RNA sequence: CUUAAAGAGUCAACCCUUUGCUUAUCUUCCCUAUUUAAAUGUUAGCAGCCGCAUAGGCUG
DNA sequence: AGCAATTTAAATAGGGAAGATAAGCAAAGGGTTGACGAAAGCC
DNA sequence: GGCTTTCGTCAACCCTTTGCTTATCTTCCCT
C-alpha cells in the first residue's frame, strides 16, 4: 500500500529480490471457508466472511458471523461441526473478538 | 476626451499669433498621438520636433510604403541661435531637437529638469527651452503627486518669463488647479 | 508644521511603578508630561506635546504582588531602632525599555537640538527610575499628515497610549471594557496653607486626588492618527491627548 | 485590477472558472518584452475602436463571446479604447472615473441598467486589511480610511463621471474615497514652501527639491532582458494555462522592468501573462 | 524638575519507587514515449639533418 | 573552445479496527520590615 | 520647656494564579 511515492505500483522488495508478503499467503491458507450461505467458492475465513474485492461480507446480518457462534458455543448452543470448525479455523487466524 | 483637446490647445496658441509651445505629455505613445494629429491635421517638422528619449525598437510592420502613420524622429527644423552659446554647439541630434523646436512635442521627463538637478548642467537645456516658449500639459492627473508637484514647478518657471501655460484635464480637482493658478501667479 | 525629536529604546530601571494608590505599573502621561516640561525648563527647548510608548516592562515581583524595596533608616530621631529592620511603606519599583517622542519648535540645527536633549537625558530620571541606556535621539519633522505617520512609525516598536474615556468610572468599564486605568491630571481637594516643608515657598500648593482616565495600548503602527499618542498639558489641570478620545 | 500578481490572479481564476459563456482571457499589464507589449498595444487599439464596425473583422464576432482584458492601471491612462463593460478592483476615484471613460468612449448609446459592477474591497485588504488602497491610489500611512468597505465609502448606485472629482470635498475623508483624494491633493499641493512643496523658495538655491521631491519616483527597478528567447538573471520561462487565451503574441527580444523586491524570487516570464509570484 | 526626593531580601534543601500494549489484517487492477539529426571550429602543431645552442635555417 | 532542441501527458477507488487501563503515599516552615501615646531622664 | 530616648498600646484576612496587543512592503511612468 502506497500513497505519496511518485510510482503508482510498487512491489514487495524484500531487499530488492520480489516478493510476496506473508499476510497474502496467510489469507491464502485460511481460504477454506465454504461453509456460508451462498456457498459456491471458498472464501477467506474471517469473523465476518468478508471480501473486500467482492465488497460484501458472506456472514454478515444472517446470524452466522463468528461473534454469534462464539457467543452461542460458550453459552451452550451445540454448534454444527461446519459452524464449530469455522469457529475453530477464525481462532487459528486469530483477531480480537471483544466488544 | 473625443472632442479635441490637443488641437484646441494648438488654436489657443494660434490664437495669440505663431505658435511656440512644448507640448509635454506622459507616455511615448501619447506623445506619439499628439504627434500623429499634428502631422494629419496640418503641421510638418519644420516646426514640430517629436522627442522621445530612449530610442525605442517598435516599428511599423506589414507595408512600409502604405503605411501613412509612424510619426518619426528628422525635424528638418530651424536651428536656433541660442545654439552657440551651449557646450561644443548644443549637442547632436536630441538636444538640437530639445532647443530648437518651435513645437516641442516631447515626453515631459525633457522638461521637468528645468526647475533644477542634482548633478552636472542638465537643467540648462530645459531651462532655456521652457524660457522662451509656452508650456502645455496635457492630462496632468495621471502624474504622481511629487510628480504634479514638480510639475507645477515648471509651470512656474515656465511663468517667471511671460509664457502661457495650457493645462488639459477633464478631471481636474479645485485643489490641482488652484495650486497651477497660484504657480503661474507667482 | 511639526516638529519632533525621537529617543529610541530607552532603557531605564528603577522607576516609581506606584502611579497611583490603586494603579501600579506604566507610569502615567503626567509622568512623561512631567519630563517634558522637565526638559522645557534645563534645556530651554518648549515642548508641547510626548507620545511615549513602551519597548519592555516588567514590573519588579509576582503576578500578583509586587517587590516591596527594603527600606533604609533615614529619618531623623529614631536611632536605637536603626538595628532592626525599616518599616516598608509601599512603593513597587519596575524596569521599562521606553521610545519617547517630543514635540519640539525649533530654529537651530538638528545636532544641537539632539545634543541638548542627550544632555537633559544623560541627567534627566524617568518616573524615578536611573536612565540605564538609550539610543542616539533622532529629529523627524512631521509636514504632512504622511509626514506625520513616518514619525508616528519612526517609534517602531513601541506600544503607545492612547484614551479611551471615561463612561462611569474606573473599575466598572476597567472589567467591562477591559481597557487600562491611568492618571491623566489631578483633582485639587485644598489650598496648603504651610509652605515652609515644600520645594518653593512662593509656587502655590494644593493637595490633589489623581484623576484617572481609562487608555489602551496600541502599537504605534496600528494608530491611525499620531495626535492621539501625543499626550500635552491641558487645561483642566489633567493630561490630554492632542487627537482626543480614542475610537 | 491593481497590481500585476493581483492580474494573473484574476486571469488564472477566470482561465479556471467552468461556466458556459465562451470567455476569452487577455492579460493587459505592463510587464512585458518590448515585442510581446508592443504587439498587445497595436490589436487592443484596433479591436477596441467602435467608431466604426472595423473591429468585426478582428475578433470572432459571428459566435458569441465574451471578449475579457483584464488589465492594471495602465489601460486607464493614455489609452483610447472602448470596452461594452468594465469590472473595477478600486484603488482611486479617478481610476474609477478612467475605467468609465474606457467604456462606450466611441458610441452615444446610454447603458440601461449598469455597465460598470465595481467590486467590494480591494484585494489587498486580504493581504493587509490596515491598508489597502496605497497601490495605484492616494491612500496611504498618513491617511487612512476608516473602513475600507465600498459600500461605506462610496455610493451603492452612482453615475460616474467627472463631477465626483471635479467638486471637492475636505470633510469626511475618513470614510468615503473622493473626499480622501481631494485631501491628499490639498495636503501635499499645497500654497506652502515647505521643502517638497510647489512654492518652493529659498530652497531652489539648495539641492533639496531635486532630492526629497524626485520626479517618476519608483522602486529601485533593475531590468531583466530577454536575448533572443534566452532571458538574462533569473528569470524561467513558464508555461501558460491554456484555457481561455484568446491572443497571445510571443517575444524574442525586449526587456521587462522588475522592481529589487522582486528579484530576489524568479519573476518567471511567462508568454501570456508577464510577471508574478510563483 | 516626572505619587519628584530614598532604600541589600537574604538563607536552606534526597521526588520517590513499581510496572507485559498486546491482538488479526489480499493494495490491485490498466497501459504505445514516440519522429528527427554533418560535430563543426584548419582539429594538428609532426618525423631527420644542418648545426655549440633547448639561437637560427632546411627536408616532406 | 562553446555548442546538448522542442510539446504531451503523469490514474481513477476502497479502506484506514475497536477494548482494556492511565496508582496510591507525604512533604509544601517561619525568621524582619510599628506609628502614635505615654512615662521619663536630659539639656 | 521642650526634647530625646525607650517602653507600653492596639490590633486581627476571603480569596485570584495571564493576556493587556499582537511590527513601519510597489501599481503607472520615462529616463
Amino acid at each position: 500500500f502506497v500513497e505519496n511515492s511518485k510510482l503508482s505500483k510498487q512491489l514487495f522488495d524484500l531487499n530488492g529480490q520480489a516478493a510476496m508478503h506473508d499476510q497474502k499467503i496467510g489469507n491464502a491458507i485460511r481460504t477454506i471457508d465454504t461453509w456460508y450461505e451462498d456457498a459456491t467458492t471458498p472464501i477467506a475465513v474471517e469473523p465476518y466472511g468478508s471480501v473486500v474485492r467482492n465488497g460484501v461480507a458472506y456472514r454478515a446480518g444472517n446470524k452466522t458471523d463468528l461473534f454469534t457462534l462464539m457467543d452461542g458455543a460458550v453459552n451452550g448452543k451445540s454448534l454444527t461441526e461446519e459452524d464449530q470448525m469455522f469457529v475453530t479455523a477464525n481462532l487459528i487466524r486469530g483477531g480480537v473478538f471483544g466488544g | 476626451t473625443g472632442k479635441g483637446k490637443t488641437l484646441a490647445n494648438l488654436k489657443l496658441l494660434q490664437h495669440f499669433g505663431n505658435v511656440r509651445c512644448s507640448f509635454g505629455l506622459g507616455m511615448v505613445s501619447l506623445t506619439k498621438q499628439t504627434a500623429k494629429q499634428f502631422l494629419d491635421m496640418g503641421v510638418d517638422y519644420n516646426s514640430a520636433a517629436m522627442v522621445t528619449g530612449f530610442s525605442k525598437s517598435r516599428f511599423n510592420l506589414g507595408s512600409e510604403s502604405l503605411d501613412q502613420d509612424e510619426v518619426s524622429v528628422e525635424y528638418w527644423g530651424q536651428t536656433s541661435s541660442l545654439s552657440k552659446v551651449f557646450p561644443n554647439n548644443n549637442a547632436g541630434f536630441k538636444n538640437k531637437k530639445l532647443l530648437s523646436a518651435p513645437i516641442l512635442v516631447t515626453t515631459t521627463d525633457h522638461l521637468v529638469k528645468a526647475s533644477g538637478v542634482k548633478k552636472g548642467n542638465k537643467q540648462m537645456l530645459p531651462y532655456v527651452r521652457c524660457m522662451h516658449s509656452d508650456l502645455v500639459l496635457d492630462e496632468i492627473d495621471d502624474y504622481g503627486i511629487e510628480d504634479m508637484v514638480v510639475l507645477a514647478r515648471l509651470v512656474y518657471l515656465t511663468a517667471c518669463y511671460g509664457n502661457k501655460v495650457i493645462i488639459s484635464s477633464a478631471t481636474i480637482t479645485p485643489a490641482i488647479s488652484n495650486i497651477f493658478y497660484e504657480a503661474y501667479s507667482s | 508644521m511639526r516638529k519632533f525629536i525621537i529617543v529610541k529604546n530607552v532603557k531605564v530601571d528603577g522607576i516609581n511603578a506606584k502611579s497611583s494608590d490603586i494603579t501600579v505599573g506604566m507610569p502615567p502621561a503626567t509622568t512623561f508630561c512631567g519630563l517634558g516640561e522637565t526638559m522645557s525648563i534645563k534645556t530651554g527647548i518648549v515642548v508641547k506635546a510626548v507620545s511615549y510608548g513602551s519597548v519592555k516592562f516588567e514590573v519588579r515581583g509576582s503576578r500578583f504582588n509586587t517587590s516591596v524595596t527594603k527600606f533604609a533608616w533615614q529619618d531623623r530621631g529614631n536611632g536605637g531602632k536603626a538595628n532592626n529592620n525599616s518599616p516598608i511603606q509601599p512603593k513597587p519599583l519596575a524596569d521599562g525599555v521606553f521610545t519617547l517622542c517630543f514635540e519640539v519648535e525649533w530654529e537651530d540645527c538638528a545636532e544641537v537640538l539632539v545634543d541638548k536633549v542627550t544632555n537633559f537625558i544623560n541627567t534627566a530620571r524617568i518616573a524615578g527610575g536611573t536612565i540605564a541606556s538609550f539610543n542616539k535621539p533622532f529629529v523627524k519633522v512631521a509636514k504632512d499628515a504622511e509626514e506625520l505617520a513616518s514619525v508616528k512609525n519612526a517609534m517602531m516598536p513601541c506600544y503607545v497610549v492612547v484614551d479611551c474615556g471615561v463612561e462611569v468610572n474606573i473599575f466598572e468599564d476597567a472589567v467591562n471594557r477591559k481597557l487600562q486605568p491611568m492618571v491623566n491630571g489631578y483633582k485639587k481637594l485644598e489650598k496648603i496653607v504651610d509652605n515652609k516643608h515644600m520645594r518653593d515657598k512662593f509656587t502655590p500648593a494644593y493637595l490633589a486626588t489623581p484623576t484617572y482616565t481609562m487608555i489602551g495600548y496600541k502599537m504605534v503602527s496600528n494608530v491611525d492618527n499620531f495626535d492621539q499618542a501625543l499626550w500635552q498639558y491641558g487645561e483642566n489641570t489633567k493630561v490630554k491627548t492632542i487627537g482626543g478620545i480614542y475610537n | 485590477t491593481t497590481t500585476i500578481k493581483d492580474c494573473v490572479a484574476v486571469t488564472q481564476e477566470l482561465q479556471n472558472w467552468e461556466t458556459d459563456l465562451s470567455i476569452k482571457i487577455l492579460c493587459y499589464h505592463s510587464r512585458f518584452v518590448g515585442d510581446t507589449k508592443a504587439q498587445m498595444e497595436e490589436y487592443l487599439s484596433k479591436v477596441l475602436n467602435r467608431k466604426g464596425d472595423e473591429y468585426k473583422k478582428f475578433v470572432d464576432t459571428t459566435t458569441p463571446t465574451a471578449y475579457i482584458v483584464v488589465a492594471t492601471p495602465v489601460v486607464e491612462v493614455g489609452r483610447d479604447f472602448d470596452f461594452d463593460w468594465a469590472i473595477i478592483e478600486p484603488s482611486s476615484e479617478r481610476s474609477i472615473v478612467q475605467c468609465a471613460g474606457r467604456v462606450l468612449r466611441h458610441r452615444s448609446s446610454t447603458p440601461t441598467t449598469h455597465n460598470i459592477h465595481i467590486l467590494k474591497y480591494p484585494f489587498k485588504f486580504y493581504r493587509n486589511s490596515n491598508i489597502c488602497y496605497d497601490v495605484a491610489g492616494y491612500e496611504s500611512k498618513g491617511y487612512k480610511l476608516k473602513s475600507k468597505n465600498m459600500l461605506d465609502i462610496y455610493k451603492k448606485e452612482s453615475i460616474v463621471n467627472s463631477v465626483n472629482r471635479l467638486q471637492g470635498d475636505a470633510a469626511f475623508y475618513t470614510k468615503s474615497l473622493t473626499a480622501l483624494e481631494h485631501k491628499v491633493l490639498l495636503d501635499k499641493l499645497t500654497t506652502d514652501i515647505a521643502d517638497t512643496n510647489v512654492f518652493v523658495g529659498g530652497w531652489q538655491l539648495t539641492a533639496n527639491p531635486h532630492e526629497y521631491c524626485k520626479w517618476r519616483r519608483g522602486t529601485k527597478n533593475e531590468d531583466l532582458v530577454l536575448t533572443d528567447g534566452k532571458w538574462s538573471g533569473n528569470v524561467t520561462t513558464t508555461k501558460p494555462i491554456q484555457s481561455k487565451i484568446w491572443r497571445k503574441w510571443q517575444g524574442e527580444n525586449g526587456s521587462i522592468t522588475v522592481p529589487e523586491y522582486l528579484l530576489d524570487k524568479t519573476i518567471c516570464y511567462n508568454d501570456f501573462y508577464g510577471g508574478y509570484e510563483n
